[PDB]
RNA sequence: CACCAACUUCCUAAACUUAAAUUGGGUUAAUCUAUAACUUUAUAGAUGCAACACUGUUAGUAUGAGUAACAAGAAUUCCAAU
């Protein structure tokens, strides 16, 4: 056990001077012991991430997965404790940072078997973190044009030397 | 030089919003309002002459700010953008909505302003291009007029479809760009000064500043594109993603001084046309449409 | 190791030979216990060499802080800045002695695998070798087969 | 048929990460324009039907207590009025459900 | 729970090393931490570089303005540097120029100028400050010092010498570590020029020269995205210089920086500067 | 290798996918308005017509007598599907039932529904899908180009 | 822990009797004013004054006064004002640096909670400005045995409120403002270590509104089920 | 009419001449005790004194694997219901 996670919404910051950039929120919302598998768990937090709040609570409304309304729901708390205990002032000027589903302390049971035999069950339980900054989410990754691929390999070329010798 | 022009009107639009911004000290909350069907009864307190409606938008939620286009302050369409003033009713407008004429004639206007800009700028520095006015045409009309005198050195000259093609790459890059519509409210006094060159437009100003009681004008910034605006505007450039520059045809009675008006289709993003569609009614916008 | 260490190419300060050299060892600080048998041989270092080594480089800083200690340690400070601290527990005049002459002559370099025995920022006088190098000429330039 | 060898989490995680395992992200969720609730676009609103189905519900346990048997269902046409509504000549000889509550704006 | 007490004492150094390394602590001068005397130091720093010092004079030196606003603030809750400052400059620039110009008399007013400003500029001084322990001595009221403020006890360091020792032997400082950077260094990174065809055709003309004729000496794969030609500008049928390039413009551009190097003698293969003079 | 057979699999074989269907229908024919899993209310709908088919013929005729008697396990029904239902559609020729797609159950089972209804019913009326107004932008457009055509033709 | 404790005797179902406590809990002081004076309307106009004022309503006060002289001895009306001051003062200046200790005796156990509890992961930014006129004591009180006072506090103050992100909320950066406010100060008579602390501030009804919070707020709309409908 | 080729040999610095049951020798990690030292050290005295391997023992966690396998007749007016 070791609950870090609930200390880092805690963290404040010194006053800026008149010029500096208004830091954007961050906020810090789990949930421990949820019976579900960590490893089913990471397919709904993998599909929100980098994505909006308002454009991650539908996505997750129509999917039959029984984690998704579990997510739903402390993407709803962290959207209510961000607007008034973290000063957030749109709740529609939130997306997901961060989101990813860690190991819960599980339980030892008996699966049994045919012949006399049996094996070790464990009852799966996991957690689940998610980060929610302010501010519409990070433009998406561009791919590389055909021009910056030809670059690369130009300057793949000049950085070349003549190796082993003066 | 042109370059002069558009600098010295940025600037001035730059001093008018200064000013007004100034002018008003300290923040008072003013009261609005959620009027609309769904999620009624919500009541929000914004900044005076700070808050905008986009703002209302944003509390709700993200969905009202994608698909909000204007909004009715007591029963009169504002701009999205366009800062509040008093404690008001607040009601957005949507593309699909029973009754979208507000809608329409926003998108309609908006439209064949980012028209105007591609014009100016498409035509080489030698050659001299004057805006006069758009007509406002019904949406039925089947396309958005937008009048532009030439130089004489051209009269004799007729864009063909190359030159069609090439306007409406100019207005795809606006559209890419993505823009916001800056939404200002100036006096004539000083929209004398920043149009002062075109005489039709210094009549346009005329005719809008006597209007009204007062000589309050509606002047529309779309970047570096300055000029004035019949009625509400679409906040981003982005709405748009059909955009076609039909053709442009010689006004007829322009003896004194030739005018052509160049005509245009457009289709924002929510109300997308497929393709046999979109041609079909592409021919129709070739045919000239007079102003009734 | 080589793949599994870092590795650096032969280099000075600040071209110490080119004009005048200058000593990089800049400090030693050595801590030594008034009663202590670890620290036996480096109080007999104190008594005799240290007194030597100070007028022979005056160019290093010494202090000697006898304090209640357990381990007798000297830091090295380099003009680059680097930092280099050996422990001297239990160890002889002798072992200090040479051991203190080495860190005189070594500098604030990283002792790290050197890449490449030699140095040099103008490895050509005659010109590098180029590919057009040793190639004859054509009257006119003219590639081979071109018409012209 | 078993291992033979321990599978490496590098092989696992191409096996378990790859994009035909991963949730294709849904682009048919609208907004109701009634209620403003999430829909997707060939599929009725759940809020919206919720209550037509609330509503049926109440009217269907009125029929109920009127009938106050199983094999009692009327041949003739059934009709719906609510409080502040009268029987049209139309109406005449029809089996009439009445309800307390004032006519919802969805019914007509 | 095992026995003793030294296992743990080797681990809380692991932890120590840890947290400061993840986690390190703002720079503090060398003045705060331990075995620091102010006028031992001194001492070694004339002798490191085995130049006789007025200790009085180098003491001044690294006094700042700012740090002495800083200690009369904390007084209320010992003289500048800024005349050493003002002699070191004119003398290293004056001496900077003199040595240019006999290496390189050729070389234009413009271009000894921007080595001189190169070699006095905070970049080089800087680092050659640092490396000389001038900022661990140096007294400034903000730390890390910034560079303008490292940069001017660099220079009054040399004013203090010049007072001590004269010119002769201060000559020798600026020699010994501001001239030795440039080696390595060719003359178009301290100096730019944006338009070396332009200039080769004016320093020409200032010869009684025709304006020379670029002509392909040499191809390679023009067609191709990896092409290399060889431009040489020719003189009455005489070449110049040649230059390599991807393109013959590019090719074309940088062989009038051969031909201006020439003019000017920095030919790489050019004699070493004399650093080993005695005198 | 079931490419032209219209009929699903359903229950524990081919009598109890009969079975099946006339407990849905005999729901429908009684309340008019039914839930079901998508696949099994769509397996009835044509079920659901083809009653109206003879109910239409009229209560004199055999073959329809006999033919709702095995489809309506309730027997208080065939009253009433022959004298309201039939002739409800008497002018009508088909459309009988009005089927759309219920969003996905909140069972842990979550199976697609849909809810299937006779046309006309009393209860209160669905929340269909409703097409974009003549006067949206688009709608207009293309109305303009009717007028035009419309003169031109 | 308690905490799970609770939640097992929620689930688990018990009959918990609640106990009468062997010792009796401590008060050092109480919820509340005995006696509220009415702020009188007009007393910003007044810019002696209502220190005559004062001594009218004095003889009202007069018992609560005589009985502070039986337990105290020491205390003066006319010297209180000063001392009172230099209470408020002190107490705000500790939230600058969210000094604890200093506030507790500073102030009540009443008031503690209400200035700190809001401004957990706060920064707090107050300064003095020069006071715009000299303090007055308003009322005195005496119940029991507890003693209130009341101070009349005119001041010009600077304050500015901080995210813990450092961003700015509330106040302004530094302006200043002048405020009229009354403050009560009260002392255990009782408790030989009891002092005068600072118990609550009487706000009036003709009291301005304050400064906006910067930042816009939603005021929501009520939440309906499928079965409710808005009206 | 030769070149390349192995610490063979030479050369700058050094070194002093050949798989493994067994056999001789010099040191060292950890801990306790004596006497000290006092950020973790010294000389002695001691011993349950050092584990990449016994299908070793105990605990924890992987892999196979989110796989094999597991379960509730329908509609409604609906879970002590028709
Ligand atoms: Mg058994
Ligand atoms: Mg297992
Ligand atoms: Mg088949
Ligand atoms: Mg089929
Ligand atoms: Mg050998
Ligand atoms: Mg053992
Ligand atoms: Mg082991
Ligand atoms: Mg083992
Ligand atoms: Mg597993
Ligand atoms: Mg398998
Ligand atoms: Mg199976
Ligand atoms: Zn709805």
């Amino acid at each position: 056990i070791s609950r870090k996670w609930e200390k880092k919404n805690k963290i404040v910051y010194p006053p800026q001077l008149p010029g500096e950039p208004r830091r954007p929120a961050e906020i810090y919302h789990c949930r421990r012991q949820i019976k579900y598998s960590k490893d089913k768990m990471w397919y709904l937090a993998k599909m929100i991430r980098g994505m909006s709040i308002d454009q991650a609570l539908a996505q997750l409304e129509f999917n039959d997965k029984k984690g998704a309304q579990i997510i739903k729901e402390v993407l709803l708390e962290a959207q209510d404790m961000a607007v008034r205990d973290h000063n957030v002032e749109f709740r529609s000027n939130l997306h997901i940072a961060e989101s990813t589903s860690g190991r819960g302390q599980c339980l030892k049971r008996i699966r049994y078997h045919g012949r006399g035999r049996f094996g070790i069950m464990e009852k799966v339980y996991c957690h689940y973190f998610v980060k929610l900054v302010e501010g519409p989410p990070p433009p998406p990754e561009v791919p590389k044009t055909a021009v910056d691929h030809a670059k690369d390999y130009i300057q793949q070329l000049r950085s070349r030397t003549i190796i082993h010798t003066l | 030089s042109p370059t002069e022009l558009t600098e010295m009107r940025n600037d001035l639009f730059n001093r008018e919003k200064s000013r007004q911004l100034s002018l008003t000290p300290r923040t008072e909350k003013i009261e609005v309002k959620h009027v609309g069907k769904t999620d009624p009864g919500t009541v929000f307190v914004m900044n005076k002459n700070i808050s905008t409606p986009y703002s209302c938008a944003m509390h709700l939620s993200e969905w009202y700010c994608s698909k909000s286009i204007l909004a009715l302050v007591d029963g009169q369409p504002w701009d999205m953008y366009k800062p509040l003033t008093k404690s008001c009713e607040i009601k957005f407008l949507t593309f699909k909505d029973p009754d979208p004429k507000e809608v329409n004639k926003a998108y309609w206007r908006s439209c064949a302003m980012m028209l105007g800009c591609v014009i100016e700028r498409a035509f080489k520095d030698d050659y001299v291009v004057s805006l006069v006015r758009a007509p406002e045409v019904p949406v039925i009309a089947g396309a958005f007029c937008y009048d532009v005198t030439l130089d004489k050195r051209l009269d004799e000259w007729m864009p063909t479809k190359e030159n069609l093609r090439s306007f409406t790459k100019d207005a795809h890059a606006l559209i890419y760009r993505d823009l916001p519509f800056e939404t200002l409210d100036v006096d004539a006094r000083v929209a004398l000064e920043i149009f002062q060159h075109n005489k039709y437009k210094v009549d346009f100003i005329e005719e809008k500043a006597s209007q009204n009681p007062e000589r309050i004008v509606k002047l529309h910034r779309i970047g570096d594109f300055i000029d004035v605006s019949e009625g509400p505007l679409i906040p981003r450039t982005s709405v748009c993603f059909q955009y076609e520059v039909s053709a442009v045809h010689n006004l007829n009675p322009s003896q004194p001084n030739l005018i052509r008006r160049f005509q245009g289709l457009s289709l924002p993003t929510h109300l997308r046309a497929q393709f046999t569609i979109w041609d079909k009614l592409v021919e129709r916008s070739r045919k000239m449409v007079t102003e009734d | 190791t080589g793949r599994g260490t870092s590795s650096r190419f032969l280099t000075s300060v600040l071209h110490n030979g080119l004009g005048r050299y200058v000593q990089q060892l800049q400090r030693l600080s050595l801590s030594l216990s008034r009663d202590a048998p670890s620290s036996r041989g480096a109080r007999e270092f104190v008594e005799r060499e240290v007194t030597d080594f100070a007028r022979r480089n005056p160019g290093v800083v010494v202090y000697v802080n006898p304090r209640p200690c357990a381990m007798p340690r000297i830091v090295a400070e380099y003009l680059n800045g680097a930092v280099r601290e050996e422990n001297v527990n239990s160890k002889s005049v002798e072992e200090i002695k040479s051991l203190v002459q080495k860190l005189a002559d070594q500098s604030g370099l990283d002792v790290i695998r050197i890449r490449k025995p030699f140095h040099t920022d103008n490895p050509s006088i005659q010109g590098q070798w180029h590919p057009f190098t040793n190639k004859r000429t054509a009257l006119h330039g003219l590639r081979p087969r071109e018409l012209r | 048929a078993a291992p033979k060898n321990r599978r490496t989490i590098e092989v696992n995680r191409c096996r378990r990460r790859n994009p035909q395992k991963l949730i294709k992200i849904k682009n048919n969720i609208d907004i109701c324009p009634e209620c403003g609730h999430l829909k997707q676009k060939h599929v009725l609103c759940g809020y919206c039907y919720e209550k037509v189905r609330q509503e049926t519900t109440k009217i269907r346990q009125q029929i109920g207590a009127q009938e106050g048997g199983p094999f009692r269902a009327p041949s003739v046409e059934t009709m719906v009025l609510y409080t502040g509504e009268k029987p049209s000549e139309k109406d005449q000889g029809k089996r009439i459900v009445e309800r307390n509550i004032k006519r919802p704006s969805w019914f007509t | 729970v095992k026995k003793g007490f030294r296992a743990a004492f080797r681990f809380q150094k692991e932890l120590e090393r840890w947290r400061l390394l993840r986690c390190p602590p703002p720079p503090v001068r060398r003045s705060e931490k331990p075995n620091w005397d102010y006028h031992a130091e001194v001492q070694a720093f004339g002798s490191r570089l085995q130049e006789t010092f007025s200790l009085d004079l180098l003491k001044t030196a690294f006094i700042n303005s700012c740090y002495i606003k800083s200690e009369e603030a904390k007084r209320q809750s010992l003289k500048d540097n800024q005349e050493l400052f003002e002699q070191g400059l004119s003398f290293s620039h004056r001496c900077l120029t003199q040595f240019l110009e006999d290496e390189f008399p050729d070389l234009p007013a413009e271009g000894t100028e921007s080595l001189v400003s190169f070699l006095t500029g905070e970049a080089v001084v800087c680092h050659v400050a640092r490396n000389l322990a001038v900022e661990q001595l140096t007294l400034s009221a903000e730390f890390p010092v910034p560079l303008p403020v490292l940069r001017q006890t660099f220079f009054a360091v040399i004013g203090a010498l010049l007072q001590s020792s004269g010119p002769e032997r201060a000559a020798l400082f600026i020699r010994d570590f501001l001239i030795t950077q440039m080696t390595g260094k060719e003359l178009f990174e301290m100096w730019t020029v944006v338009n070396p065809m332009g200039l080769l055709v004016e320093e020409l003309k200032k010869r009684n020269i025709s304006a020379p004729e670029s002509r392909l000496t040499r191809q390679s794969g023009s067609t191709t995205a990896l092409p290399l030609y060889f431009v040489g500008l020719y003189c009455d049928r005489k070449l110049i210089a040649e230059g390599p390039g991807e393109t013959v413009l590019v090719a074309e551009e940088e062989a009038a920086r051969v031909a201006l190097r020439k003019l000017y003698g920095f030919t790489e293969n050019r004699r070493p500067w004399d650093y080993s003079k005695p005198k | 290798i079931s490419h032209g057979r219209v009929y699903r699999r359903l229950g524990l074989g081919p009598e109890s996918r009969i079975h099946l269907l006339r407990n849905l229908l005999t729901g429908l024919v009684r309340h008019e308005r039914i839930e079901a899993t998508w696949a099994r209310a769509d397996e009835m709908r044509g079920y659901a017509e083809k009653l109206i088919d003879y109910g239409k013929l009229g209560d004199t005729n055999e073959r329809a007598m006999r033919m709702a008697d095995f489809w309506l396990t309730e027997k208080d029904l065939i009253p009433k599907l022959f004298k309201v239902l039939a002739p409800r559609f008497q002018g009508q020729n088909g459309n009988y039932t009005r089927m759309l797609q219920i969003p996905n159950r909140k069972e842990q089972d979550r199976a697609k529904m849909a809810v299937i209804e006779y046309k006309g019913n009393y209860l209160p009326p669905l929340p269909l899908p409703h097409r974009d107004s003549n006067l949206t932008l688009l709608n207009q457009l293309l109305l303009g180009l009717q007028q035009d055509l419309h003169h031109n033709q | 822990t308690e905490k799970e404790f609770l939640e097992y005797a929620r689930k688990a179902g018990l009959v918990i009797p609640q106990e009468r406590l062997e010792r009796p809990i401590h008060l050092a002081c109480t919820a509340g004013i005995f006696d509220p004076y009415v702020p009188p309307e007009g007393d910003a106009r007044m810019s002696l004054t209502q220190r005559t004022e004062r001594l009218r309503k004095n003889a009202a006060s007069q018992l609560a006064i005589r009985k502070i002289r039986e337990f105290d001895a020491n205390f003066k009306t006319k010297d209180f004002p000063e001392k009172a001051k230099d209470i408020f003062i002190e107490a705000h200046l500790c939230l600058n640096n969210s000094d604890h200790d200093r506030l507790h005796t500073l102030v009540t156990e009443h008031c503690f909670p209400d200035m700190v509890w809001d401004l957990k992961y706060k920064t707090v930014r107050w300064g003095f400005v020069e006071s715009l006129e000299p303090a007055q004591v308003v009322h005195v009180r005496c119940s029991g045995m507890y003693g209130q006072v009341t101070v009349r506090l005119h001041t010009r103050q600077t304050l500015a409120i901080y995210d813990r992100f450092g961003r700015l909320m509330y106040g302004q950066e530094d302006v200043p403002k002048d405020v009229l406010e009354y403050v009560v100060f009260e002392r255990h008579l009782m408790n030989p270590y009891g002092s005068w602390r600072m118990h609550a501030k009487i706000v009036p009804a003709w009291a301005p509104p304050k400064q906006p919070i910067l930042k816009t707020l939603m005021i929501p709309g009520p939440q309906l089920k499928p079965w409710e409908e808005y009206e």
